[PDB]
């Protein structure tokens, strides 16, 4: 997308931003997907660790 | 494998928040994240 | 009324399976969808679950 | 361990409303409706050429 939207319901009218940021994600491999398939191979790629650690 | 590091395997093989092993949710579905959490 | 609207649903039962992404990660939910056709000229969409309703 | 994974080709359920079909043509013959008015006898006629 073009621009990140967040909103939640507050106890009354509901509230949202949205910030200008460009969100292009490369998809991992030489193969440019836009999803990842039922059924690939598995390579190497660099990704956001959940973990709090 | 997964999101390296941090997904707790359940039984089932899902991955999970490491935030949420032991946080008194049914994460995994099977309870195996809350099942063996030490005191 | 007539087989059609009594259904083989009575027979079947609705199943689970696969999905690339449940929202964190991949999932055996009954959501699974197994086809979609998009033949229609009228942009309405067939699709086939793997649960029943 | 052992996973045996099979899988096949079939037609589309759609494919019997929706399909093309592939002819031969040849050996054309032309069918024309001439309208024929022989001394005030108006028909109208479906002859072949
Ligand atoms: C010729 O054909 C048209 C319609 O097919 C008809 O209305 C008309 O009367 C015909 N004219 C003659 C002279 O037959
Ligand atoms: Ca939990």
């Amino acid at each position: 997308g073009d621009s990140i939207t967040m909103e939640f319901k507050k106890d009354s009218v509901r509230h949202s931003c949205s910030v200008p940021y460009e969100v292009k994600f490369n998809p991992v491999g030489r193969e440019l997907y836009t999803h990842p398939p039922e059924h690939g191979v598995e390579q190497a790629c660099q990704v956001y660790a959940h973990d709090a650690q | 494998e997964c999101n390296i590091p941090g997904n707790f395997m359940c039984s089932n093989g899902r991955c999970i928040p490491g935030a949420w092993q032991c946080d008194g949710l049914p994460d995994c579905f099977d309870k195996s994240d809350e099942k063996e959490c030490p005191k | 009324s007539t087989e059609e609207l009594f259904n083989e649903y009575k027979l079947t039962r609705p199943y689970m399976a696969r999905c690339i992404r449940c929202a964190v990660g991949s999932c055996h939910s009954p959501i699974a969808i197994e086809a979609v056709k998009s033949d229609g000229h009228d942009g309405y969409v067939r699709l086939q679950t793997s649960s029943q309703y | 361990n052992t996973q045996v994974s099979k899988a096949y080709v079939m037609k589309s359920d759609d494919c019997l409303a929706d399909h093309a079909e592939a002819y031969k043509a040849h050996t054309a013959s032309v069918q024309a409706f001439l309208n024929i008015t022989v001394g005030e006898h108006s028909i109208v006629t479906t002859v072949y050429v």
